[PDB]
């Protein structure tokens, strides 16, 4: 069968001022026009496949953001989202949020609860099995969050040539708590060994990797699909 | 100057490396996270980028690289199939089938 073309969709988050920027007064730069145009000043116009205003609620970002991703893995697609932006800007606050905050929680939990409302209604010939890992690279080496003793991970290929973090916790999930479960675990292990979460947090990229396989028993075909959520360091300049 | 995250250069010249089409040398080995991102950006993979940005003008030149690491971002495309995956007995009727 043929394979189809996708650009890398591209969706800008422009955060509230924060405390600081209020208190100094600092102004509101941004102007935006319909659904995907922002205009700082008199600069050309940027567009996006999406812009998200300051008010823009967590459950918004996610259908905006990642909804159509999920949707995507659970069809066999690979699928990845990450987060970039200065420290500060808000790339934490969008891939995780308040964690278990109904209204608060970010796209990480919100795809831990929508993978298993998709996979409740899908077809009854399917077996699922999802594995989660959770790692995070901070000057060029991989710790395992779920295995702190692991500090230097290697990267390897699969068996389809595609690169992979090797020897890494691989943890089975079939509900969307136990999904959360470790998170927490690997947010509590990360504080192990780090002097300085603040700064750690900002120079570091966290990585949660949702494994997902279906077998159609019936059938006998496989669909199978990698879905990397990523928070990355800053991307500011010294 | 240059970025504090040496990964952080890494990913602004690969973007800009697959935004100007040259894919060739493209520097996904300068850092383990451009490894692990090499099939996103330039693989069999649906990926999508939100990029945060602060709206204050103190934080303007930042805000700008990050839009222009966005807008570069957005243009590239990849290649992209299921990973389905068939029996060997499956697969040679399909290939009998396709064959006849
Ligand atoms: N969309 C938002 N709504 C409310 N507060 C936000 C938002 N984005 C960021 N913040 C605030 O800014 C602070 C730093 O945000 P964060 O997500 O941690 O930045 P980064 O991860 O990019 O360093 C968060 O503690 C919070 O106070």
């Amino acid at each position: 069968a043929d394979p189809a073309e996708c650009s890398i969709k591209v969706m800008c988050r422009f955060r509230p001022l924060n405390e600081a920027e209020i208190l100094r007064g600092d102004k509101f730069i941004p102007k935006f026009k319909g659904e995907e145009t922002v205009v700082i000043g008199q600069g050309k116009p940027y567009v996006f496949d999406r812009v998200l205003p300051p008010n823009t609620t967590q459950e918004q970002v996610y259908n905006a953001c990642a909804k159509q991703i999920v949707k995507d893995v659970l069809e066999g697609y690979n699928g990845t989202i990450f987060a970039y932006g200065q420290t500060s800007s808000g790339k934490t606050h969008t891939m995780e949020g308040k964690l278990h905050d109904p209204q608060l929680m970010g796209i990480i939990p919100r795809i831990a609860h929508d993978i298993f409302d998709h996979i409740y209604s899908m077809d009854e010939n399917l077996e699922f099995h999802i594995k989660v890992s959770y790692f995070e690279i901070y000057l060029d080496k991989i710790r395992d969050l779920l295995d702190v003793s692991k500090t230097n991970l290697a990267v390897h290929e699969d068996k389809n040539r595609v690169p992979y973090v090797k020897g890494c916790t691989e943890r089975f999930v079939s509900s969307p708590e136990e999904v959360m479960d470790v998170i927490d675990e690997g947010k509590a292990n990360r504080h192990v060994a780090v002097t300085n979460m603040n700064e750690h947090s900002s120079r570091s990229h966290s990585i949660f990797l949702i494994n997902i396989k279906q077998e159609n028993v019936e059938t006998e075909k496989k669909l199978s699909g990698k879905l990397y959520l990523v928070d990355l360091a800053g991307s500011e300049k010294v | 100057a240059k970025n504090i995250n040496k990964s952080l250069s890494a990913l602004g010249n690969v973007i800009s490396a697959l935004a100007e089409g040259t894919k060739t040398h493209v520097p996904y080995r300068d850092s383990k996270m451009t490894r692990i991102l090499q099939d996103s950006l330039d693989g069999n993979c649906r990926t999508t980028i939100v990029i945060c940005c602060s709206p204050s003008v103190f934080n303007e030149a930042e805000t700008k690289s990050t839009l222009m690491f966005g807008q570069r971002a957005k243009t590239i495309k990849n290649t992209v199939s299921v990973n389905l995956e068939l029996t060997a007995e499956e697969w040679k009727k399909k290939y009998e089938k396709e064959k006849e």
